[PDB]
């Protein structure tokens, strides 16, 4: 029996290893950058967020969970509205985020 | 220990998830399991005449070549909380068993007589726990008979 | 894959009230396009192919945050309901069973007609109007939804549905909903279909009083 | 109020129902003889009978004079007393014309099948849209064979192999998760008769027939459909006061699947409704949410709800808009920069201001002094302020994470300026070093994140109010 991956349980839609044709249609180039090192950022997203981790890891932990998801360079995470996660960053990390409202 | 400690410890601490089975299981009483003849078979051989398993003074399971059963007893060490010392009670139980075995030679092939004469040992074991010292307070025959008759209903004794 | 469900009448059955070209465009193109998009979307995912139509509608619409699936599936379901909510040369007064419920919960047929017309008129943009049951209170109610939202998503059994999108009433009625809604309520509603839907909903909702023993 | 609405209140709200009590003849006499008085002559009829029935020999006389032999005089006291309902009558709604298509939830997740084979199977699902008239239903072929079922045959072959392979695995898991057997669980062990259908064989829409093998007062009736998992028609409470007069053990009934569910999470995976008979006019209490399992493996109570699709735990409304609010400007990495920057100066000023302490200042390649491990920092140290012992912060910042070369060259440049400014008196303009510029830069980066998150809410709030979607997540 395979437990449903925590990745999909919260309806987070990740596109691992994104093709380059996808990006140009989506225009990830003009996305505001964000960076950190050894950190722990708790966030309470009020808006959908499309992420393009460029180097590093995330080890995202949802609030109250005793498990974790993990990410790395080349992902297209879609942290959803009303999410409550506990991002635990290790080493350097870069990203491009494009907060999106209802539509597109 | 001689058969399986883990299995017989998991079996003792078990309660049903939904609903009990008969009614006694719905009271969560103590576990007095009477082992079947197919579980003690590895410890059985042709020359054996009797196998006795004593759960303290509470119960004595007896296994014979042609029959088996359990004799019911009790215990009380809180009747005298300051002069209670369980050491030496098993010796009294075994000594009573041997005494009744040698006195009555018809216990070997008579289950009713076997059950009746096996309460003397239980009474001796009960008395032996009421004093400090193994050899200081071993019970007398008259005291053992008195306790057996005072605890057991006239039909049993 | 949920192949197209044909409407229970030919495309020219409602010609005096709904033009044949309107039926050809609404069902031949629009509904088929929604279903084709739903089919393409269902081909990829396999955890959404094992979902019923109602489950697909209720799941692809999250608790307020629709996935990139809710629009097409909800449109397909709504259009199925809309096609099954008519009959050739129908309308007029209702029949037994439904009439008593409407009178008890609304007051009279004219009261229901006025409330339905008013609630259809107070919709802005593109949406649907509905006459649905309501669980946990067992009362018929007129409700309104926008875009592709259905009353199913909050445990309400739809009984009658009316399309208020501008793509329905533009080939013959142009830019007025008074004529369209009046025509629908006069000579296009199917009280037989509403009666059947209420009878089916009686399985899940009990509109009655218990038989209490005298004791 | 009076005993016509007050009695009604007990039934509809508090679940009252006059369930019959099987009183022993000793207890029967008590109820029929306490009405008269304390100690009075018993002249009331049907009370003398209770007094006279205390003798078993009189009960034998009563039954033999009526007949019924024995073993039936005992079973006639369990009969329902009250308004015995007239018996059920089940109509229909026309012919039961049916298709035969594979369940949509095929294959099970994890199972691997050639997709071309399924692409042929899935056309059967797409054909469940056309309707059938009574015309073309009078044209019954009626030849007993030659059935064109082909896609279903392919599904049967795939399903048959699935059963023979995973049966041993599935039975082992049911022995692992669920301890004991209850209706709705896997039919494991001695009760597994070879040939039972599996869960993938079922799907909502199918109409089944089975026998009623179990009635539960709080759960309903469990009908053996023909699979490893039993059915479940949800009936609860006092609805059984009338329903039990229509559904009895062993009855063969026709049912339809409403929804199949995961046996691991949901307690009863199969939900059905009675199509033969029809008791929809008698059901009044219904389950709001299907029952589930609360296992020890579920560590988070917010993942459990997403599994069963239940509303979350409500929180008291803060009252703030969460739309106008101070924007966050802190950065998580700054709290480590403060520790990194302090460690640089703590080692620098102990290396250049006092060079003879460590003979040579080889900070371009300086190695560590003490062994360091990442997962221990308990630095509170009981720092005293001449009053008492209160915690402070002196944490471990081993040089492995420390870049001394950048500060090594910079401090000498700053030290040159201060020594050359003693003469002329020009204002020593040194306020920010390399680390303190990163503090403001990273706080600026985190500001951009909080800037657009609050910026996107402006468009999001407007959109969800023009249409009707919720603003706060339900509950």
């Amino acid at each position: 029996r395979i437990e449903k991956p925590l990745e999909e349980l919260y309806k987070i839609r990740v596109e691992r290893k994104v093709s380059p044709e996808r990006l140009n249609e989506l225009g990830v180039s003009r996305w505001t950058t964000w960076k950190t090192g050894k950190c722990r950022l708790p966030w309470d997203w009020h808006v959908d967020q499309l992420v393009y981790i460029e180097e590093g890891e995330v080890r995202v932990v949802p609030e109250g969970s005793k498990h974790y998801m993990s990410f790395k360079a080349g992902d297209l995470v879609r942290y959803p509205k009303w999410f409550e996660a506990d991002l635990w960053f290790n080493a350097f990390y870069q990203e491009r985020y494009s907060f999106r409202a209802y539509g597109d | 220990f001689l058969l399986d400690e883990d299995h017989y410890e998991r079996r003792k601490n078990y309660r049903p998830q939904y609903y009990s089975e008969n009614y006694e299981q719905s009271k969560n009483r103590r576990d007095y399991y009477h082992y079947t003849r197919e579980e003690i078979s590895p410890l059985w051989h042709d020359g054996l005449k009797f196998l006795f398993v004593t759960d303290g003074t509470l119960r004595i399971h007896y296994y014979a070549p042609s029959f088996d059963g359990v004799v019911v007893g009790t215990e009380d060490v809180l009747i005298t909380p300051f002069t209670c010392d369980r050491t030496g009670s098993g010796d009294a139980v075994v000594a009573g068993i041997m005494r009744k075995l040698t006195s009555h030679p018809e216990m070997y092939e008579d289950q009713d007589v076997l059950e009746r004469q096996l309460r003397f040992s239980i009474a001796a074991g009960i008395i032996s726990q009421w004093t400090i010292g193994a050899v200081r307070g071993f019970p007398t025959e008259s005291a053992t008979q008195n306790l057996k008759e005072q605890v057991y209903v006239p039909s049993m004794w | 894959y949920y192949g197209l469900k044909k409407p229970p009448y030919n495309l020219d059955a409602l010609e005096p009230y709904m033009s044949q070209k309107t039926l050809e465009s609404h069902w031949g193109v629009q509904h088929r396009n929604y279903l084709e998009a739903l089919n393409r979307h269902l081909s990829r995912s396999d955890t959404l192919y094992g979902h019923t139509m109602d489950e697909l509608v209720k799941v692809t619409y999250n608790y307020g945050n629709p996935l990139p699936e809710f629009n097409d599936a909800a449109q397909v379901w709504n259009h199925d309901f809309f096609w099954e909510s008519m009959q050739p040369g129908g309308g007029e007064s209702p029949t037994l069973g439904l009439l008593q419920q409407i009178e008890k919960d609304f007051g009279s047929f004219p009261n229901f007609k006025e409330k339905f017309i008013e609630a259809a008129m107070t919709l802005f943009g593109s949406g649907w109007v509905w006459l649905v049951l309501k669980r946990k209170e067992k009362q018929l109610a007129v409700v309104k939804t926008s875009n592709a939202v259905t009353p199913i998503l909050w445990d309400d059994i739809p009984i009658i549905c009316l399309d208020l999108w501008e793509h329905a009433y533009y080939l013959d009625y142009k830019n007025d909903r008074a004529e369209y809604v009046n025509v629908f309520m006069n000579h296009l509603v199917s009280w037989h279909a509403a009666t059947a839907r209420l009878a089916r909903a009686q399985a899940f909702v009990n509109l009655g009083e218990p038989k209490i023993p005298v004791a | 109020e009076t005993e016509e609405e007050a009695r009604k209140r007990n039934w509809v709200e508090r679940g009252w129902a006059p369930w019959e009590e099987i009183l022993s003849p000793e207890a029967d006499f008590a109820r029929k003889s306490l009405n008269e008085g304390e100690e009075v002559a018993l002249k009331n009829p049907d009370t003398i009978e209770a007094f006279k029935m205390l003798k078993p020999s009189y009960r034998k006389k009563k039954m033999e004079e009526m007949g019924l032999t024995e073993d039936e005089y005992y079973a006639r006291q369990f009969d329902i007393k009250g308004e015995i309902l007239d018996p059920l009558e089940t109509y229909w709604d026309g012919p039961l014309v049916v298709r035969h298509v594979a369940p949509r939830d095929w294959p099970p997740p994890g199972w691997e099948v050639d997709r071309k084979e399924l692409e042929f199977i899935r056309e059967g699902h797409k054909m469940m849209a056309e309707r059938v008239d009574m015309k073309e239903l009078d044209n019954v072929i009626r030849e007993k064979e030659g059935m064109c079922m082909d896609r279903y045959k392919v599904f049967l072959k795939q399903y048959q192999e699935w059963v023979e392979f995973n049966k041993d695995k599935l039975e082992e898991e049911s022995y692992e998760h669920d301890q004991d057997y209850h209706p709705g669980r896997r039919k494991r062990g001695k009760d597994y008769e070879e040939g039972m259908y599996e869960l993938p064989f079922y799907y909502p829409g199918q109409i089944c027939l089975g026998k009623v093998t179990t009635l539960h007062l709080y759960q309903g009736a469990f009908v053996d459909v023909g699979g490893v998992y039993e059915g479940w028609v949800p009936i609860k409470g006092n609805d059984w006061y009338w329903i039990r007069q229509h559904i009895k053990v062993g009855m063969h009934v026709m049912v339809e699947i409403l929804a199949k569910r995961d046996p691991y999470r949901f307690r009863f995976p199969l939900e059905l409704r009675f199509v033969d008979p029809n008791i929809d006019h008698l059901l009044f209490q219904r389950f709001e949410y299907p029952p589930i399992f609360h296992r020890d493996e579920d560590t988070n109570l917010d993942e459990l709800r997403r599994d069963c699709r239940r509303p979350p735990f409500p929180r008291k409304d803060p009252g703030v808009k969460v739309e106008e609010e101070p924007l966050l400007s802190d950065h998580p990495y700054v709290d480590k920069l403060w520790q990194i920057n302090v460690a640089e100066q703590m080692i620098l000023d102990d290396m250049e201001a006092n060079p003879d302490k460590y003979k040579g200042k080889k900070l371009s390649e300086l190695t560590d002094e003490e062994e360091f491990d990442e997962e221990h920092s308990v630095e509170y140290t009981k720092v005293q302020y001449k009053k008492s012992l209160l915690p402070k912060t002196i944490l471990k910042t081993s040089v492995k994470e420390l870049d001394l070369e950048s500060a090594f060259a910079e401090r000498q440049l700053h030290n040159r300026l201060q020594k050359e400014a003693e003469e002329r008196g020009e204002d020593y303009k040194v306020d920010k070093l390399r680390r303190n510029i990163e503090m403001d830069e990273y706080d600026f980066i985190h500001w951009r994140r909080s800037f657009e998150e609050r910026e996107a809410l402006l468009r999001d709030i407007s959109c969800r109010q023009a249409l009707g979607l919720p603003l706060q997540e339900p509950g």
